[PDB]
């Protein structure tokens, strides 16, 4: 998570386009205006996006976490597939 | 061809449902699965991604556009926690 | 909302983005030629995601938070004056 | 030094729960709903924020780092959804 001014992110651009991909990073973009932005990798708002659609609605928020719980707990099918 | 696959509870509950009635679905989550093991937990078809919160470590495929494959790949063993969306 | 340019439009166009996603609510993806895109949001946008996300990342406090919106909605509800 | 205040249940129980075991809780939701009352749902302490997905129409405020006042305001009544983090 990176904070850095309009001045400075208009020149390296591409540096910290760069920089939160590989880093997994944030810049917030400040401005005099008093409107500020965010930059996260596309990846970073897909998953963050994904992530809400499926928390979106109770009980499928806990479908996944009783789900996931019992996969860790070893409660679980295990069958040959044919696919 | 065959995969084995370790299902949570509910999840399978889901693809014995659409085993039975939406054969259509089954063919497509089949289709992820394979694209899966192939390719690893985020390439292939259906935009897989990773997740956040506490789905951190899992990652979801679309299998149309209201369900998702919920899954996480370990040591190429595929485990599934959600095949279908739960309104 | 959302807009998709590259990044030579993005260079010199920064403040022409940067208003929009501001005032319109709009959001700004910025592709590339080795497709390591960013997106752009405002800084309320981003707080309110990740605030989103922190109310909804355990069950039990997505389940309150529905059954309490829940009954405000159809009126189950004490009003009450409260010192404060 | 009063305002009348619309709970949800849940809410309440917490609210009731913090008089009578965390009276420094209850000051700090207390300057929250002040705030909220003079100020709007989006301006003044506890860093105001609107909610999205189905949190959609509410708001929330930092009552300290771990819980968080979540309310809407309706034709200047306030209404609290939770002052209280359920894990």
């Amino acid at each position: 998570m990176i904070i850095k001014n309009y001045s400075y992110a208009r020149q390296n651009l591409k540096a910290l386009m760069t920089k939160v991909n590989d880093d997994s990073d944030m810049v917030t973009v400040t401005s005099t205006d008093d409107k500020n932005v965010v930059i996260m990798s596309e990846s970073d708002y897909n998953s963050m996006m994904e992530t809400l659609y499926l928390q979106q609605n109770p009980n499928n928020a806990e479908h996944l976490a009783q789900s996931i719980a019992d996969l860790e707990r070893g409660k679980t099918i295990t069958k040959d597939i044919d696919v | 061809a065959r995969l084995n696959i370790t299902f949570s509870p509910q999840a399978f509950e889901d693809y014995k449902y659409f085993q039975q009635n939406d054969k259509k679905m089954v063919k497509k989550i089949n289709e992820l699965l394979k694209s899966i093991d192939r390719n690893g937990a985020l390439e292939g078809i259906g935009k897989p991604e990773k997740l956040k919160s506490n789905l951190t470590g899992y990652y979801s495929r679309r299998i149309n556009h209201e369900h998702r494959l919920v899954y996480t790949v370990d040591d190429n063993h595929i485990k599934i926690a959600s095949c279908k969306y739960h309104y």
